[PDB]
């Protein structure tokens, strides 16, 4: 979904689910498979730990917060009004010109047939 | 299943005997399981059923920073307390602690979530205003092949 | 500087699965000894209702009774 908060949530999930089976697992099977296991869960952890100090220098600062953002956006609604009026005045040109035109081809066409 | 009857019947007649509609509560509502207590603050509230150690400041970074460490400690501590004590009582709370700990970063994680919503509003405000723009523009731009036609026609044409 | 929550560890080896429990449990030399009573006990005597015996054991007038019962001889 492209959101920051969702992948610094499924980081944290994955090492609780990892880490909580891993030590279980540990205890559950006993000279090389206990070695190697050691390090493949060291390995992982150390990447996550790391993942997540890397993830919260992203994330925005206390300054322009929720309430600047809303302060932000009345100013905006005051300039979007004006816009729309733009269009409201370049239109009915259009509308004067056809219906000019309408009446010049209607009278155009009442000439024609009434010189028959 | 049931339909109610006895604040329905009295629907088929004239006039203004017909009665209002309840006009709106401003009290806490019973309905469901949830509580929805009215004019809740819209950011989760840990006031209730938590205990709360967080600072005056409640910055979520310098938090999440010392957060991470401590659980980890603890994590790398409850290895060993197994060790020194297996019939002591202070583990499960320390699961306990780690459960309450866990319910204490999705707390504050979900704090920045409200500023970033607000955030994806001003962009619709702002997207239109550059949609809108173009539009008047392009509209103009039509307009004005279509005068130079009838320029060029108007020239033609007396000729 | 200080972590959230932290606190003291428990007293450095108190009585744990990590020591030797038989050796401080003092059993040590009956394992060392250790590591048929039956065929014990057929030394002292022959061989060794031993059906009957397990049942009755499985629920868990000396010389007026020889007075009482006499036995042919022949």
């Amino acid at each position: 979904m492209a959101d920051r908060l969702t992948q610094l949530q499924d980081a944290v999930n994955s090492l609780a689910d990892q880490f909580c089976n891993a030590i279980g697992v540990l205890q559950q099977c006993g000279a090389n498979p206990t070695e190697e296991y050691a390090q493949l869960f060291a390995a992982l952890i150390a990447r996550t730990a790391k993942d997540i100090d890397v993830l919260i220098d992203s994330l925005p600062s206390e300054e322009s917060t929720a309430a600047l953002q809303a302060a932000s956006l009345y100013k905006l609604e005051e300039e979007n009004h004006e816009a729309a009026t733009c269009l409201e005045d370049v239109v009915y040109r259009g509308d004067m010109l056809l219906e000019k035109i309408q009446s010049a081809l209607a009278d155009i066409a009442q000439s024609q047939l009434k010189t028959r | 299943m049931q339909y109610i009857k006895e604040y329905t019947d009295e629907n088929i007649q004239e006039g203004l005997a017909p009665k209002p509609p309840p006009p709106i509560k401003d009290s806490y509502m019973m309905f469901g399981n949830q509580f929805q207590c009215d004019d809740l603050i819209i950011r989760p509230l840990e006031s209730q059923g938590i205990e709360r150690l967080h600072p005056m400041q409640f910055d979520h970074k310098k938090e999440l920073r010392k957060l991470n460490m401590s659980i980890l400690i603890n994590f790398l501590d409850l290895l060993d307390i197994l060790i020194r004590s297996p019939g002591s009582i202070k583990r499960e709370e320390k699961l306990e602690d780690l459960k309450l700990l866990f319910v204490h970063v999705h707390h504050l994680i979900n704090e920045y979530r409200p500023h970033q919503a607000r955030e994806t509003l001003r962009v619709m405000m702002e997207v239109q205003k550059r949609q809108r723009l173009e539009t008047a523009e392009r509209f103009q731009k039509h307009l004005e092949r279509v005068i130079e036609m009838i320029q060029n026609c108007l020239a033609s044409l007396p000729d | 500087g200080p972590f959230y929550l932290m606190r003291e560890l428990p007293g450095s080896t108190e009585l744990t699965g990590s020591t030797n429990l038989i050796t401080h449990y003092n059993l040590e030399q009956a394992y060392n000894k250790f590591c048929d009573l039956p065929g014990m006990i057929d030394l002292p005597g022959s061989h060794d209702r031993s059906l009957i015996e397990k049942p009755p054991i499985l629920s868990s007038g000396t010389m007026l009774a020889g007075f009482r019962l006499h036995t042919g001889p022949l």
